[PDB]
């Protein structure tokens, strides 16, 4: 029952949309150039990038549409992570060049911060990869209940 | 705003303001007179500092004002100095607030995209801001120059 | 592709969170059509109430071209 | 969220003018009030839980809501009520320190009314509890800071209602 | 969700009373019906695909629903329709086992009406298909358990209508 | 409820209940009669159990009823007995359901926070629950007392 | 169509259509005359092709028309031929579009579930599509035969 | 999203028949226009950045919109405006290629009018910016191709308006 | 087995075995004699139960042995009865162990994908399982017929 | 991965040289052989499942692998073996189209031997299965496309060994 | 190349190549002769394109070769021409491969970062690429240069 616990000072830092996204409400009736909470959401998006892709991306590589939708509040952080993972950049960098099981293992470590416990998880994601594809494997890992709880 | 940054951090950790953060806010509010004196000096001396910094920048990077450059032409030089004035005003905002957040908000986020679209050299802009910092340091006291150097170097690093 | 704009209210049941939780307590999001069923199932299993659902993208009864 | 300093800076930037004498004076006024604001924030931080305790005792306890059939009857719902009042107190303290209600608008009241309507939380009772928070905090911090603290709390109550 | 036991417990908790005579007798009745509920659920699970498979033919197959231009012509739409029918059947089974329609209100009826309306699905046709599922459900299960399953399925029909 | 848990697991795995789960359901329904008898004994002896456990707890910790204590005064004693009655009713709900799920949902989540808010000692609450368990076990048969001891110990452990 | 797939890929990459995609669209629009001719041929001669394919399918697997099969009797055989005609229409849609997107949207997504529902052997369906492809290849031109057989084989693979 | 081909196929399939002469003629027309569409799209992709840059130069730059107090004043808002213009051009190119504005409706005109109203974006100002972009693109591509692209540009502009 | 299922659930919840789970294991270890009797009856009627169920399946669905059928030929019929024997042995293991897991792992998980490659009708094999179930119920006492029929119907539902 | 074109491009790039005559000759050879590869790929994609079926039937049916106690006894193990065969067929087809074997090393062979050794999978049996797959694919694909497919399948077998 | 890109997409979707992808590959294979002609012309005249494009670029943007510019000095001009030669060679590789994957991998991914570190105007580099494209299109026939300029346009768009 402690999956949602956060590792205070013992684990890696955690990023959340705790603060309201800028422009979420019409309370800031236009203008307001110094609307303070936007660096937090920019840091959140860049941290999600650093999570899914262990490093920062280059200029042409960022997903501007997904970024702006997440900033606007059309989608949640889960859907932003989903789109980053399903992005063809992830496909080219981490999925295609690798042995299939190695790719799924790295994907699981990357999208849950957790190496797979073993052959049960590997079999589930492996059947997913054989039947549907990269997109459905990423979808399954994102929509697994363990991801929701953590 | 240093107080706003402290509030943001406290809310992010879901806690009341720390005693140390409250002490920092207290010290900032106490020193606000000296801090705002720097902004007063910059606002008063905006024209000479901007013009001198622009001349020094053109001396250091004559190519930008040369034909085929972004700043070539009287109007282009005028608008370049106008952006100089914008960044000086943003530095004054930052020194007043005690935080670089207003600078990053108004004149720093998306600056790469804006100057790429305009064709402007962001390196040249950073050099111009460096010249502005040097001129302001010359026109101010050593302590005040050092204090404003934090904001100026923040803008420089974010530029490049 | 067909998108669903869904507004829902999902309450917490096990622990009393002390961090700002309104954003994921009451929210609206744009979930894809191919994910709408499983998202609805998740919200129901968590116990949320689906305040509203709309088809923001596309039109009903599209035999082809729904991509 | 914009504090008083951010409000002054935004007002100046909208016209694109340097800090005028009026902005100078407003910043000086906020600096003058800063000592009182910091002292009130420190006191409320020290006595946050207790203030909520007397507020709930004065406002809600031994009522139909706390009795079975009321929204605050369950132990989980009582804990949620305590947590909500803690949120109100902490964010009112934030508004006091910032000198503005922008944080209250953006975070506290973004969807509070909608979520209360969905969950069936009693808006009248929660407004009364926040009011009792107002009197208790005013008593603890004195009239001078208590006035502005009650101003922020009444802003929260008006937005919620 | 809510079972019969949980429903009676919550109803008693609402007034704060103990388990009175009515609560005890309702619990006893559910306990008596538990074995029949288990046997009916096992019977349903044994061949649950068969019920929807025959019900679509009895109601919607070779009809304007599945005809081109209808909301079930495509293989995609037909698979979605059967997915809905199977989920409804299994949810009725779950409700019969639990002895309460709260699971129905919490796991199907939350949003399906507006979902189907936005997607253009015909409520009349879907309710007819649910009814057609219901008769064969009764035939395969029996009389009493069939009646209970029909009650839950008719609750689903009312929710979708 | 075991029925609730089995149905939740079945939905989560997206399939009908396993034969073993149905066996558990039928066995639980079979034992429901004995569970109902235990609940009836508890609800019949609620008054005597409440009074005896409350008196024993007061003797163990007279400071709670002593002046300046949380339970001091007739009103505070009445509320303390009301809490005892509430927890006994929750234990009866648990014994009827065959699970501690209703107890946890109704009066065992956030209880530490709620008693910290009210100033009541969670140690005193746990000791009171233990006294109620002892009284009920004395008033009830050993096997039925052993069955109710599960819920009583769960409540006590969650208190402490 | 193929243009639709190129557009969706370019949107996913957040970029304009690649030169290869543009060349593919250009070639497809040029060959639209031949694709439309193939579509006209299949539309005109669908009934003979479907009847021949059905007869070959039945003589290869007479179990379906045999008693106890999924399509037993004249009515069920007519329904079987109706399905084959539907899929011939889908193949014409695919060839005119230049892409398998309409095929997937209309009659391949969820088709496995739908024929499991109907009990029909999807492998028999694939064999029927094979017979349809062979009959069409015999009927129409060899050069267009390869282009038609491409989408016929796609339908075979997705069906199987 | 529907292109010309997908629209024709959907129209044929909803009635359920094969391809008739009515859709035959429109498919012929689309195949005729495909050459011009591809050439215009190639030109647009080649000069995408220059088109938006010069349109902003001749439509919004050095005006009140980019002046302090204007919606396009801040650097972040300037970058967002440039990004929106790029998206408008790219989706206009997609619509020109597909012979349909359904893509514009599905991926552009969804939650755009309301979003711009909430953010205070000047709808008329965006309108003249899009008109300048259309004029530049027409001048760059040609009269017929420019007009065909400008049809979708005007449709997207009006839909946002 | 029932023990393994209970242990797995308890481990997943990170707890000891419930009193209800322990009581279920107690009842199972007591009824082990009856379940062994059931398994021994099945093993006795092995070559008769499968033969009769196969006969009834053939007379219900002639297409399987008809031309174009999956099991055309004596070798295919013998292999079909071999699958019959395998499922009967699986049911024996399941009734002995008091858990469906030995049945499912050996012959249920991915069975549709295992038999899609062979082209055998999944609903046909489910009908065969049903027929074996009626044969066993006929050759079995009343109550243990229901006990084995629970597992048989579980296999029927999961495969069909 | 890399196709033959990618290999030529990579060699020229690593030497920092433009495409000389020999690179042009190799590119011409690949272009000459391309139509063959496309035909073979289309055939195998059309007949993907069948070739696997007869490969298993000629190789693994009614054998110690499929008996109880083998690695392919259980239904789940048979499904896993089928999935392995489908991977090998798909990636051999990919290598055939690309004219290169880099893809198999990148995806399949990079960890597959250690995978089977940890699993206990019989590599001799899988080699026999893929060897039968050789002739099964060759029958449908022809003689020279069959030679290419056999080359890639021998690649897989040698990597397994 | 196009083969690798289609294979990557097909494997990401976990499917063999669609008829659209196979037709694109076959069309590229058929049209490879013109691509090789383009590559031959570009490689043979590469010194001419680089020379003329450098001349035109220096004329159009003289501040590059002005004092303070990046290409100031003989060595800087030589390195400018060297980068132009790399980009011409990458254009040739992309033209030969029928897809701009090699260009993207070798000299487009991270080009912004590299040129920002080196102090180079990316817009100036794009202008140089445009000059090379104009010279090459002048050197080749209309349609041949017309479809050769697509990769030049891709490079220009990706750099500017
Ligand atoms: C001078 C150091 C450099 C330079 C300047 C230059 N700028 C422009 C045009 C614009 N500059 C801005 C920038 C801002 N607007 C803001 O509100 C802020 C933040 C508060 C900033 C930084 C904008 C928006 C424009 C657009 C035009 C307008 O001002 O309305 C130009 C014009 C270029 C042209 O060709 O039009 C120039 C030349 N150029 C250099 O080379 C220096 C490095
Ligand atoms: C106490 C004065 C009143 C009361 C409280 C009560 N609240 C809830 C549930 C919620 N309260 C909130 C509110 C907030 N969450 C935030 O993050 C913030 C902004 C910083 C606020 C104001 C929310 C979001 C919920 C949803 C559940 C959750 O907390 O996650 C409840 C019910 C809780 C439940 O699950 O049933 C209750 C009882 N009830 C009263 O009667 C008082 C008037
Ligand atoms: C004939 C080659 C095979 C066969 C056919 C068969 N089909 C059905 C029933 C249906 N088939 C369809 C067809 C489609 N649904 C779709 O979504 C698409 C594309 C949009 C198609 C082509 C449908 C809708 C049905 C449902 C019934 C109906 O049409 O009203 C049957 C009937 C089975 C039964 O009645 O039980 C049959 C026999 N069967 C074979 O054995 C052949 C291999
Ligand atoms: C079938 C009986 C009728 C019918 C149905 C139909 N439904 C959809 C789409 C959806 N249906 C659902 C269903 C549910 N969501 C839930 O939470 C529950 C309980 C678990 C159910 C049953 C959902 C979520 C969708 C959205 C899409 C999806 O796949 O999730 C369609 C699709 C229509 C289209 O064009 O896409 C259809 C056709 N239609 C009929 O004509 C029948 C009478
Ligand atoms: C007696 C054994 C202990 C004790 C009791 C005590 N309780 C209160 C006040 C309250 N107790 C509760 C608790 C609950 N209310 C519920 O509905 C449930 C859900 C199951 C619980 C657990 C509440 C909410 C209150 C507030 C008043 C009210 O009931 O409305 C008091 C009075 C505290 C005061 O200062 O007024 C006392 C004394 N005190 C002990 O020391 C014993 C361990
Ligand atoms: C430019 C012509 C005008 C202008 C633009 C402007 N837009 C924003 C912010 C946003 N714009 C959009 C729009 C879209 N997102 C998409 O994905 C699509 C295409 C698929 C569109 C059309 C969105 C979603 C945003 C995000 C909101 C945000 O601001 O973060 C801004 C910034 C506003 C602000 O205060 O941040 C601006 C300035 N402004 C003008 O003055 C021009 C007339
Ligand atoms: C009989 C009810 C149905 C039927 C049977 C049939 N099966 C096969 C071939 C095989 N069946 C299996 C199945 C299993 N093997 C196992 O170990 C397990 C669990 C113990 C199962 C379920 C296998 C593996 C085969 C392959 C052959 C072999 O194992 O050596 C056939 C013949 C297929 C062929 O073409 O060779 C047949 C006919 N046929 C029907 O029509 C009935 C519905
Ligand atoms: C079939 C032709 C032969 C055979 C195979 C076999 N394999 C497994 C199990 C696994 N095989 C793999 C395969 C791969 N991993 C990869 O990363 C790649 C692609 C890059 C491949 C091809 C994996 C991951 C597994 C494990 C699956 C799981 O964890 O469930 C089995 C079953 C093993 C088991 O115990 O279930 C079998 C039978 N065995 C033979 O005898 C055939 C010759
Ligand atoms: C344009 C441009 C640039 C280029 C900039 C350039 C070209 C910069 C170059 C500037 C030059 C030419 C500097 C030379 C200075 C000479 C000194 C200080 C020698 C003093 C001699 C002394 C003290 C000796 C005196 C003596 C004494 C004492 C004796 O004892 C004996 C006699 C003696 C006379 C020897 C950059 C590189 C910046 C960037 C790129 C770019 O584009």
């Amino acid at each position: 029952s402690a999956v949602g616990e956060f590792p205070g000072s013992l684990g890696a830092k955690v990023f959340r949309l705790n603060g309201g996204l800028p422009g979420a409400k019409v309370g800031k009736n236009t203008g307001t150039s110094v609307k303070f909470g936007e660096s937090s959401t920019q840091a959140l998006i860049r941290a999600a990038y650093r999570q899914v892709f262990g490093r920062d991306l280059y200029e042409g590589q960022r997903l501007s549409v997904a970024e702006i939708q997440l900033e606007n509040g059309d989608i949640s952080v889960r859907e932003f992570i989903k789109r980053l993972a399903k992005s063809e950049l992830f496909l080219k960098l981490y999925w295609a060049p690798h042995y299939v099981c190695k790719a799924i293992e790295y994907m699981h470590r990357r999208l849950l911060g957790r190496p797979t416990y073993g052959r049960q998880e590997m079999n589930q994601y492996f059947d997913i990869a054989s039947k549907q594809g990269f997109y459905a494997v990423v979808e399954a890992m994102i929509d697994s209940k363990e991801y929701s709880d953590a | 705003s240093i107080v706003t940054k402290s509030i943001v951090n406290a809310d992010a950790e879901a806690r009341y303001l720390s005693p140390g953060e409250l002490d920092r806010i207290k010290a900032f509010v106490t020193g606000g007179a000296a801090r705002l004196r720097i902004a007063e000096t910059l606002t008063g001396s905006r024209e000479t500092i901007v013009k001198q910094a622009g001349d020094r920048l053109f001396q250091k990077r004559p190519d930008i004002v040369s034909p085929g450059g972004n700043a070539y032409g009287e109007e282009m030089t005028a608008t370049c100095l106008r952006d100089m004035d914008y960044y000086l005003r943003l530095v004054t905002y930052g020194v007043v607030s005690g935080d670089v957040t207003p600078i990053e908000e108004i004149g720093l986020v998306g600056v790469r995209e804006m100057y790429r679209s305009l064709g402007t050299p962001i390196e040249a802009v950073a050099q111009s801001v460096r010249e502005m910092k040097e001129v302001a340091s010359g026109l101010m006291s050593s302590d005040d120059a050092a204090e404003a150097s934090a904001y100026f170097d923040f803008v420089i690093g974010k530029m490049s | 592709m067909r998108m669903f704009r869904i507004t829902a209210c999902v309450p917490s049941q096990t622990r009393i969170r002390t961090q700002r939780e309104l954003q994921n307590t009451y929210f609206t999001k744009l979930v894809p059509y191919d994910n709408w069923f499983r998202e609805q199932q998740r919200i129901m299993k968590m116990g949320g109430k689906i305040v509203k659902v709309e088809l923001a993208t596309g039109r009903p009864g599209t035999n082809a071209g729904l991509a | 969220m914009q504090d008083a300093i951010t409000a002054v800076i935004n007002s100046a930037d909208v016209q694109g003018k340097y800090l005028d004498g009026a902005a100078m004076d407003k910043l000086k006024s906020y600096f003058a009030s800063g000592e009182l604001r910091v002292r009130a924030a420190s006191v409320i931080s020290a006595n946050a839980a207790t203030i909520v305790k007397e507020a709930v005792a004065k406002s809600l306890l031994y009522s139909d809501v706390t009795r079975p059939g009321g929204n605050m009857y369950t132990t989980r719902r009582y804990a949620a009520c305590i947590r909500d009042l803690d949120y109100y107190l902490r964010y009112a303290t934030y508004a006091m320190l910032a000198g503005d209600a922008s944080i209250l608008d953006e975070r506290v009241l973004n969807g509070l009314k909608e979520t209360y309507n969905s969950l069936g939380v009693p808006i009248s009772s929660t407004v009364q509890a926040i009011q009792a928070i107002k009197e208790v905090t005013a008593s603890l911090v004195g009239a001078d800071a208590g006035k502005e603290m009650g101003v922020y709390l009444d802003y929260i109550c008006s937005g919620l209602s």
